[PDB]
């Protein structure tokens, strides 16, 4: 209640972020143990990404939340142990990461319950943009780093999920981060009960070595080239493909084969700067141990030059999406 | 259309039961209880409607008991097919929720039966494609129905569910255009006799899907074996090592995984 608040000031935040994480507690505070009963459907904001995902109100408080269906047969003893590992999220306040609200069990279904953003996600985004400016892609590589780093320092723990449809963004210019492992029984469940059309694994990852927040750099590198063009791309864009984006499909197991065996992607040149590309360069190393890691990419010149440049992010979202 | 059509008015949807990416199972009544599978699909193409009456055709050619009874079939407001209603669980939720102390004898004549449904099916020309436990039924807990195969027309059309557990590794790596067979249905039914024989499903220490897709398809990781039942008959065990094997032309067909059950029947 205020035990949350006092790790609030353990964080280095500024005016206008203290403004809003403190308003977000109080309404953590409107809300008590959620039920399926307590809620009122309003829209439909997302299908994939593990479950179906609702804005919705909360009646009692009157709040509005998005709430993650995920659908899953487990035994009784791992369904209280899921809602129990994922309280965690209670405790994670930050300005890079997407509230919590509480999270419980009905039907066939966890659900979840955590803030909204009228936003969306970056993948919502992007089919709306077309590309994404690079100027804003450094507005978000920022949020990224700092979400990966209030993750590992605050709670140790790694995102294990990076990808364009896990960082969402508000009307506010907040981008934040989502659907990162707190649960490690949510993690065992959810492979066994779903299947992936596209990857953004690392190369380590894929093949069973010893893993770090370095894949989530090599997600968050994979992302970044997904967003500047407009096409996933691990099967590298064709001679005609990169002539109809700027001017002047594979199954799931080839696409893993390729980002085992193939050399990284790039970002194509002259349509974008040479810090940016060097920057995705850095991110996509296929060794972990030679790919740059959190503290040399907040001190990368990409990140500098980007964290300086004023850029009306808010202003461009609610230009691009309404 | 034809005589398996059944008007909406007929039947009331009670319970909601199951609910995949393709569509949702509900509990109904339609002279006693009965099950439909309703499709997520509001404008069905010219195209899609075809495809489900030729997988509504493929469904009237099978008459088994270990075969889940198709009974009719639905296409004007939504398309859903409906079949009967199983009174026990699937396959997956005795073995993986609610954890039922089945005995040895009861785990050989599940598979004994599953492989006769299976049979039944290839001597029909029919390909299942996707068997799971999830889609074995214990209708009362003593026979088994298999289901949810059909409607691979419809289903091909970021992250939905399904499984990649039960996929033989020609399916897994996609290379052939169909590498659907009599054998990758095998490999399915080996993995669902690794279920019966353990109590546990397979790769259970690798936690990461596209790890799991990786690592089958290049013939890294195949299920554990020492993690069988003691009391697990040793020609059971040779069984579910045949029926998994990676080479696709190494696998028993139906005649022979039924004969090698019932040999070993005959204690
Ligand atoms: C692809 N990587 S993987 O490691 O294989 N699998 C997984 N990766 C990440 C994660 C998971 C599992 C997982 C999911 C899917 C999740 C989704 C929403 C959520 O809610 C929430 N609310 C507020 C703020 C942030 N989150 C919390 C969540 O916790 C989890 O542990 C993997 F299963
Ligand atoms: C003749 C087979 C038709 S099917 O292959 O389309 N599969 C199918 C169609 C409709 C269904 F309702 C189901 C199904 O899931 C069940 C059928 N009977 C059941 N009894 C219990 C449970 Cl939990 C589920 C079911 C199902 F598997």
């Amino acid at each position: 209640l205020e035990a949350l608040q006092k790790k609030l000031e353990e964080l280095e935040l500024d005016e206008q972020q203290r403004k809003r994480l403190e308003a977000f507690l109080t309404q953590k505070q409107k809300v008590g143990e959620l039920k399926d009963d307590d809620f009122e459907k309003i829209s439909e904001l997302g299908a994939g990404n593990g479950g179906v995902v609702f804005k919705v109100s909360h009646k009692p408080s009157g709040l509005v939340m998005a709430r993650k269906l995920i659908h899953l047969e487990i035994k009784p003893a791992i369904r209280n142990q899921i809602i129990r590992e994922l309280q965690v999220l209670h405790e994670c306040n930050s300005p890079y990461i997407v509230g919590f609200y509480g999270a419980f069990y009905s039907d066939g279904e966890i659900s979840i319950c955590m803030e909204h953003m009228d936003g969306g996600s970056l993948d919502q985004v992007l089919k709306k943009a077309g590309r994404i400016p690079e100027q804003i892609l450094g507005k978000v590589s920022i949020a990224v780093i700092k979400g990966l780093t209030y993750l590992r320092e605050k709670h140790k723990i790694m995102h294990r999920d990076v990808k364009p449809s896990n960082i969402l963004v508000n009307s506010r210019g907040e981008i934040k981060l989502c659907d990162f492992g707190v649960s490690g029984q949510l993690i065992d469940a959810m492979a066994n009960a779903f299947v992936g059309t596209r990857s953004y694994m690392s190369p380590e990852r894929l093949q069973g070595t010893h893993y770090s927040v370095q894949s989530d750099i090599w997600s968050m590198g994979l992302s970044l080239v997904e967003m500047a063009v407009g096409r996933y791309p691990i099967p590298p864009p064709d001679a005609k493909e990169l002539e109809l984006m700027f001017g002047c499909p594979m199954a799931i197991f080839e696409l893993l084969d390729y980002i085992v065996n193939e050399p990284p992607p790039k970002l194509p040149s002259g349509v974008f700067s040479l810090e940016f590309q060097d920057f995705v360069n850095k991110c996509l190393i296929k060794n972990p141990a030679e790919r740059a890691d959190l503290k040399q990419l907040m001190v990368h010149a990409f990140i500098k030059r980007s964290d300086a440049e004023e850029v009306d992010f808010a202003g461009w979202l609610c230009s691009t999406i309404g | 259309s034809d005589d398996w059509e059944i008007e909406a008015s007929e039947v009331m949807l009670s319970t909601r039961i199951g609910s995949g990416s393709f569509g949702t199972v509900y509990k109904g009544k339609w002279h006693g209880d009965v099950a439909v599978k309703i499709l997520k699909v509001v404008d069905p193409t010219p195209e899609q409607f075809q495809a489900f009456r030729n997988e509504v055709a493929v469904l009237r050619k099978t008459r088994h008991v270990n075969i889940l009874l198709f009974m009719g079939y639905m296409t004007k407001d939504n398309l859903a097919i409906v079949t009967q209603w199983c009174e026990g669980s699937s396959l997956y939720k005795h073995l993986h929720v609610q954890e039922t102390k089945f005995q040895m004898f009861q785990l050989i004549d599940i598979a004994r039966q599953t492989a006769q449904g299976m049979d039944y099916l290839h001597a029909k020309n029919i390909i299942h494609r996707d068997m799971k436990s999830n889609n074995i039924f214990l209708h009362e807990g003593l026979t088994v129905k298999i289901g949810d195969f059909g409607l691979a027309t419809v289903k091909s059309r970021e992250q939905p569910t399904g499984s990649v557990l039960w996929m033989a590794p020609e399916v897994i790596r996609m290379q052939d255009n169909n590498p659907f067979s009599f054998q990758s249905d095998v490999y399915s039914y080996g993995i669902v006799l690794y279920e019966l024989m353990t109590g546990e499903l397979p790769y259970s220490h690798i936690n990461n899907r596209d790890q799991i897709i990786f690592m089958v398809g290049r013939g890294y990781a195949s299920p554990d074996l020492s993690k069988l039942y003691k009391n697990c008959p040793k020609a059971m065990k040779r069984l579910v090592a045949d029926c998994v094997k990676k080479v696709k032309e190494e696998r028993p067909l139906f005649p022979q995984i039924l004969s090698s059950i019932e040999l070993l029947q005959h204690s």
